[PDB]
RNA sequence: GAUGGAGGUAGAGCACUGUUUGGACUAGUUCAGAUAAACUCCGAAUGCCAUUCAUUUAUAUCCGGGAGUCAGACUGCGAGUGAUAAGAUCCGUAGUCGAAAGGGAAACAGCCCAGACCACCAGCUAAGGUCCCAAAAUAUAUGUUAAGUGGAAAAGGAUGUGGGGUUGCACAGACAACUAUCGAGUGACCCUGCGCCGAAAAUGUACCGGGGCUAAACAUAUUACCGAAGCUGUGGACUACACCAUUA
RNA sequence: GGCGGUCGCCUCCUAAAAGGUAACGGAGGCGCCCAAAGGUUCCCUCAGAAUGGUUGGAAAUCAUUCGAAGAGUGUAAAGGCAGAAGGGAGCUUGACUGCGAGACCUACAAGUCGAGCAGGGACGAAAGUCGGGCUUAGUGAUCCGGUGGUUCCGCAUGGAAGGGCCAUCGCUCAACGGAUAAAAGCUACCCUGGGGAUAACAGGCUUAUCUCCCCCAAGAGUCCACAUCGACGGGGAGGUUUG
RNA sequence: UGUGGUGGCGAUAGCGAGAAGGAUACACCUGUUCCCAUGCCGAACACAGAAGUUAAGCUUCUUAGCGCCGAUUGUAGUGAAGGGUUUCCCUUUGUGAGAGUAGGACGUCGCCACGC
């Protein structure tokens, strides 16, 4: 259905695909938050940036 | 003191379109040196082994019996 | 010292040996073996002296299996010469070996003997080694 | 993300070309075993090219005015030259520095964390830490080390200690010791945690930053706290865009 | 720095499975040749081995049976090729003229492939194939000069002298994107501007080498490896030596 | 149905061993006058035929010795993310071979002609 995706680390240090996927969810700077709906192509973009990332299912 | 050191130009071989994509009449598919790959429906040989369109249609790269393959050109 | 007869080419690169051995890691034509358990260059002369030591030790023979060649060539430069120009002249012949490959085995001569003379050739090598018998298959005499 | 495709690398293989070990044999072919950068019967992960495709996002292309740059450096990773030496040299790929302040690493361009519009004698965390210098646990449970190992170094050597296995000989009496008895055990092997020797340089201890430490060391778990110019709280400046009723 | 080598172009490895990618890195070729070794129509299938046979031998030339390629492909190597691009025979000159939708490569200038249209042809009964050769090296801007063509211009007019346009020729301009038509040395006798962008002592990093310390132990030591010496081999420390 | 012809599909379609068969058809076989031919040869190719025969090709059927098509699970490698000395090695998460095997396999789909 949806998720809430907050950003817990920094981009610096990070190579460009994992920048512009932190850009294509729409996350600016530590601990701001997004939701989007469940899809393939973002659970995607989840997978690319869990090291970065929480997830909360909702 | 060596009497090597010599090489000449890269000469830009391979795929010039892609599996799947449009394409107009004249335009190249393939550079080789020799027949790596044949050329198939709608689809020609110029004097250096390039393959090339005949046709516009989209390309598509299938396999010619057991160890072969081809290009083919298929209009809408 | 064993040499190839014949090379194709002069020179050669050097790397990347990166240990798991890809071939003998079993006895195969004698009773005992002597596995190394590290990787590193092993040479022409390496090879003869533990040669020469292990033979010696058994009177009355037996049989002695080298299953290591040395394939692949040195070059090195000289005292006083400044970097640049082309590689080296070829000096020496060199096998690669990785950790688990058998390269000695000995049969013809009971335990102790095999083992004194086995224990006798690791010490002019420069690996780590262990001493294994051929130990169960369908058929191991 | 899904779907199709081009291509011979990391494997590993010996059908082809080089290199190579044993055995049977005979003309007077065979059975096994290896190996490669310019070998290949085979062959990934990833990258690359597409699509009237999908979901998020805000760029991309075309014409014109004005530039600056053409000495780079170190650190992962993968290759060559070198001796698989160099804070060496030359390429590919990612980051930081250049042009980047703030915390950690004693001091430290390039390592680890993190990007400073401004005010506060407010709060939460990151990397790294909590006996004193110096902010926070002389935390909790179970073990190991005796060497100041922790807090520089190898081939090899040794009844140092912890754990797990395989067995020879034992009250129809063992190993050791005593001549010519004794009244419990005694040898020999394997893998493995942590320690010991091997260990000698020039002004003064002199790689724990110092004091000092038998835990304030090491292993496995568990919960609190400290900690930045990161994030939050209250207020102010400037810009953009949406809102709004003209008043911006 | 000098001395030595190299300077354009082609093929492979390096090169990390698209394309591209350095080094005074590892290996080789080119500066042409063919009037058929080009076009087209018919037809054909290789290298070896074994068996016999007079000279004739291992091996010239005959016959049979196995033989997917172990041969050939003008020339280097890679990629291709036995529905041949390999090998024979007949006829021929397309090794044509005017061109060219569209692609590839690319800083520029250049380089590469091209279906199809028109004129007039070769081979073939046709369908058809043919704008050199299995593919990729065999080449050099512009200025200036020579030869042939021309329904172009021509300083009052008609001519001429001279020029333009089209086709072709003259390069080891090889330092091969080519300075001028034309070019070598000495300075301890020297001068100015820059550079630790660059060489020498000392420092730093590295330790091949060097000095020292070891492991194994064949042996020597009458006997006896270890009183003393220690072959073939293996592992470290030091920062005084040559680098 | 049987046989002749001509086609698709990766040899799972092939190779070797073995059997059988002449109804039409297919072949071998018989000749060189005439169209054509041999770098010698009617061997071949070309033509005229129809005595002879299923021996050879061809067709059908049996056979898993040689080839071919091969899973599964285990390893080797390697995207991302981390740790020791950094020559090299290790732990999570995702992907996953080449070998080696269980099995498959002695073809399958279609048009025309003639005969039963």
């Amino acid at each position: 259905a949806e998720l809430k995706i907050t950003l817990k680390r920094s981009v610096i240090g990070r190579p460009q695909n994992q920048r512009a996927t932190v850009k294509a969810l729409g996350l600016g700077k530590v601990n701001s938050t997004v939701t989007k709906p469940a899809n393939e192509a973002i659970k995607g973009m989840v997978n690319t940036i869990s090291h970065l990332v929480d997830v909360e299912e909702v | 003191s060596t009497s090597n050191g010599r090489d000449s130009e890269s000469k830009r071989l391979g795929a010039k379109s892609a599996d799947g994509q449009t394409v107009t009449g004249g335009s190249i598919l393939y550079r080789q040196r020799g027949t790596k790959i044949y050329p198939g429906v709608n689809v020609g040989i110029g004097g250096d082994d390039t393959l090339f369109a005949k046709v516009d249609g989209v390309v598509r790269f299938e396999r010619k019996g057991r160890d072969k393959k081809q290009v083919s050109v298929y209009p809408v | 010292m064993l040499v190839p007869k014949r090379v194709k080419h002069r020179r050669e690169f050097r790397g990347k040996m990166r240990g798991e051995a890809k071939g003998g890691k079993e006895v195969a034509f004698g009773e005992w073996g002597l596995q190394a358990t590290e990787s590193h260059w092993i040479t022409n002369r390496q090879i003869e002296a533990a040669r020469i030591a292990m033979t010696r030790y058994m009177k009355r023979g037996g049989k002695v299996w080298i299953k290591i060649f040395p394939h692949k060539s040195y070059t090195s430069k000289a005292i006083g010469v400044r970097m640049g120009k082309g590689k080296g002249a070829p000096e020496g012949w060199v096998s690669p070996v990785k950790r688990g490959k058998i390269m000695f085995e000995i049969a013809g001569v009971p335990e102790e003997v095999a083992r004194e003379a086995l224990r006798l050739a690791s010490h002019k090598l420069p690996v780590k080694t262990k001493i294994v018998k051929r130990e169960e298959m369908g058929g191991e005499s």
